[PDB]
Protein backbone atom coordinates (compact mmCIF):
# COMPACT_ATOMS: atom_id res chain seq x y z
CA UNK A 1 0.00 0.00 0.00
CA UNK A 2 3.16 2.45 0.87
CA UNK A 3 4.36 1.84 -2.25
CA UNK A 4 2.17 2.16 -4.22
CA UNK A 5 1.14 5.67 -2.94
CA UNK A 6 4.71 6.44 -3.20
CA UNK A 7 4.46 5.89 -7.07
CA UNK A 8 1.00 7.52 -7.22
CA UNK A 9 2.58 10.30 -6.34
CA UNK A 10 5.97 9.96 -8.33
CA UNK A 11 3.84 10.06 -11.15
CA UNK A 12 3.00 13.53 -10.67
CA UNK A 13 6.32 14.70 -12.27
CA UNK A 14 6.75 11.84 -14.63
CA UNK A 15 5.09 9.20 -16.98
CA UNK A 16 5.43 5.68 -16.65
CA UNK A 17 4.05 2.50 -16.28
CA UNK A 18 4.78 0.31 -13.27
CA UNK A 19 5.71 -2.98 -14.73
CA UNK A 20 6.26 -4.83 -11.37
CA UNK A 21 6.28 -4.05 -7.44
CA UNK A 22 7.48 -7.22 -4.90
CA UNK A 23 7.57 -6.42 -1.56
CA UNK A 24 9.92 -9.52 -0.20
CA UNK A 25 10.04 -9.21 3.46
CA UNK A 26 13.37 -6.67 4.19
CA UNK A 27 13.27 -4.98 0.91
CA UNK A 28 11.44 -3.88 -1.80
CA UNK A 29 11.42 -3.12 -5.17
CA UNK A 30 9.21 -1.79 -8.18
CA UNK A 31 10.25 -1.61 -11.59
CA UNK A 32 9.03 1.26 -13.60
CA UNK A 33 9.32 1.88 -17.33
CA UNK A 34 9.03 4.86 -19.41
CA UNK A 35 8.87 6.14 -22.86
CA UNK A 36 12.41 7.29 -23.36
CA UNK A 37 15.31 5.73 -22.92
CA UNK A 38 16.70 6.24 -19.36
CA UNK A 39 18.97 9.25 -18.39
CA UNK A 40 21.24 10.31 -15.30
CA UNK A 41 18.96 12.89 -14.64
CA UNK A 42 15.66 10.94 -14.83
CA UNK A 43 17.39 8.09 -12.47
CA UNK A 44 18.21 10.87 -10.09
CA UNK A 45 15.19 12.87 -9.77
CA UNK A 46 13.30 9.48 -9.25
CA UNK A 47 15.18 8.83 -6.61
CA UNK A 48 15.13 12.04 -4.83
CA UNK A 49 10.99 12.47 -5.93
CA UNK A 50 10.55 8.86 -3.85
CA UNK A 51 12.69 9.70 -0.60
CA UNK A 52 10.73 13.07 -0.47
CA UNK A 53 7.09 11.60 -0.83
CA UNK A 54 8.42 8.53 1.72
CA UNK A 55 9.33 11.85 3.80
CA UNK A 56 6.22 13.01 3.07
CA UNK A 57 4.60 10.56 5.56
CA UNK A 58 7.26 10.60 8.24
CA UNK A 59 9.48 7.25 6.50
CA UNK A 60 12.92 7.53 6.52
CA UNK A 61 13.97 5.76 3.20
CA UNK A 62 17.45 5.49 1.03
CA UNK A 63 15.86 5.00 -2.19
CA UNK A 64 18.23 2.98 -4.29
CA UNK A 65 17.39 3.66 -8.06
CA UNK A 66 18.95 1.53 -10.75
CA UNK A 67 18.80 0.24 -14.15
CA UNK A 68 21.02 -3.03 -14.18
CA UNK A 69 20.95 -4.97 -10.54
CA UNK A 70 19.76 -4.47 -7.13
CA UNK A 71 20.69 -5.46 -4.46
CA UNK A 72 18.12 -6.74 -1.18
CA UNK A 73 18.77 -8.77 1.83
CA UNK A 74 18.60 -12.22 0.38
CA UNK A 75 19.94 -11.69 -2.35
CA UNK A 76 21.66 -9.13 -4.55
CA UNK A 77 21.75 -8.82 -8.81
CA UNK A 78 24.73 -7.65 -10.67
CA UNK A 79 25.59 -7.74 -14.35
CA UNK A 80 23.01 -10.16 -14.99
CA UNK A 81 23.73 -12.61 -12.98
CA UNK A 82 22.63 -13.39 -8.91
CA UNK A 83 24.27 -13.63 -6.20
CA UNK A 84 23.78 -14.90 -2.10
CA UNK A 85 25.55 -13.93 0.57
CA UNK A 86 27.88 -16.53 2.15
CA UNK A 87 27.64 -14.83 5.67
CA UNK A 88 26.44 -17.91 7.63
CA UNK A 89 28.91 -18.08 10.77
CA UNK A 90 30.48 -21.28 11.57
CA UNK A 91 32.36 -20.56 15.38
CA UNK A 92 29.62 -18.24 16.37
CA UNK A 93 26.42 -18.71 16.88
CA UNK A 94 23.32 -16.25 16.84
CA UNK A 95 21.88 -17.29 20.45
CA UNK A 96 22.50 -20.82 22.61
CA UNK A 97 20.78 -23.79 20.29
CA UNK A 98 18.33 -26.60 22.06
CA UNK A 99 20.28 -29.32 19.91
CA UNK A 100 23.07 -31.53 20.87
CA UNK A 101 27.16 -31.23 20.23
CA UNK A 102 26.57 -34.02 17.15
CA UNK A 103 23.56 -32.14 15.71
CA UNK A 104 25.33 -29.08 15.89
CA UNK A 105 28.32 -30.71 14.27
CA UNK A 106 26.11 -31.34 11.46
CA UNK A 107 24.94 -28.40 11.27
CA UNK A 108 28.42 -27.04 11.06
CA UNK A 109 29.19 -29.34 8.02
CA UNK A 110 25.82 -28.24 6.51
CA UNK A 111 26.73 -24.54 7.11
CA UNK A 112 29.89 -25.04 5.49
CA UNK A 113 28.50 -26.95 2.30
CA UNK A 114 25.82 -23.52 2.07
CA UNK A 115 28.78 -21.36 2.52
CA UNK A 116 30.60 -22.68 -0.23
CA UNK A 117 28.36 -22.91 -2.77
CA UNK A 118 27.46 -19.40 -2.23
CA UNK A 119 31.48 -18.49 -2.58
CA UNK A 120 33.25 -18.68 0.78
CA UNK A 121 35.09 -21.69 0.98
CA UNK B 1 57.19 35.56 -54.53
CA UNK B 2 54.40 36.02 -52.33
CA UNK B 3 52.38 38.78 -52.88
CA UNK B 4 49.74 39.90 -49.93
CA UNK B 5 46.46 41.37 -51.99
CA UNK B 6 47.20 38.48 -54.15
CA UNK B 7 47.06 35.70 -51.48
CA UNK B 8 43.81 37.32 -49.20
CA UNK B 9 40.31 35.35 -49.74
CA UNK B 10 37.16 35.92 -47.98
CA UNK B 11 36.35 32.87 -46.78
CA UNK B 12 32.51 31.83 -46.52
CA UNK B 13 31.08 29.80 -43.67
CA UNK B 14 27.87 29.87 -41.93
CA UNK B 15 27.93 32.31 -38.61
CA UNK B 16 26.65 29.51 -36.35
CA UNK B 17 24.85 25.70 -35.73
CA UNK B 18 24.29 23.08 -33.81
CA UNK B 19 25.42 19.55 -34.70
CA UNK B 20 23.10 16.69 -33.82
CA UNK B 21 24.22 12.63 -33.32
CA UNK B 22 20.93 10.77 -32.15
CA UNK B 23 18.17 11.83 -33.95
CA UNK B 24 15.87 9.24 -31.97
CA UNK B 25 16.93 10.59 -28.92
CA UNK B 26 14.60 13.61 -29.33
CA UNK B 27 11.72 10.51 -30.02
CA UNK B 28 9.56 9.35 -27.14
CA UNK B 29 7.83 5.74 -28.07
CA UNK B 30 5.60 3.78 -26.19
CA UNK B 31 3.27 0.48 -27.05
CA UNK B 32 -0.23 -0.17 -26.81
CA UNK B 33 -1.36 -2.06 -24.53
CA UNK B 34 -0.51 -5.65 -25.78
CA UNK B 35 -3.87 -7.09 -25.73
CA UNK B 36 -4.61 -5.02 -28.11
CA UNK B 37 -1.56 -5.24 -30.41
CA UNK B 38 -2.65 -5.53 -33.85
CA UNK B 39 -0.82 -7.54 -36.64
CA UNK B 40 -1.21 -6.78 -40.65
CA UNK B 41 -4.59 -7.92 -41.53
CA UNK B 42 -5.69 -5.44 -38.31
CA UNK B 43 -6.75 -8.16 -35.99
CA UNK B 44 -5.30 -8.96 -32.98
CA UNK B 45 -1.71 -10.93 -32.67
CA UNK B 46 -3.20 -13.28 -30.45
CA UNK B 47 -6.39 -13.61 -29.65
CA UNK B 48 -6.80 -17.17 -27.21
CA UNK B 49 -9.10 -17.29 -24.61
Amino acid sequence: ALIKTVLSRISNKYSFATKIIRVDGDDNYAVLQFNTEVTKQMVQDVSNDVRETYARMNTKVKALVSTVGIEIAKRYIAGGKIFFRAGINLLNNEKKGQSTQWDQAAVLYSNYIVNRLRGFE
Amino acid sequence: QFDFRASMHMLTSNLTFTVYSDLLAFVSADTVEPINAVAFDNMRIMNEL
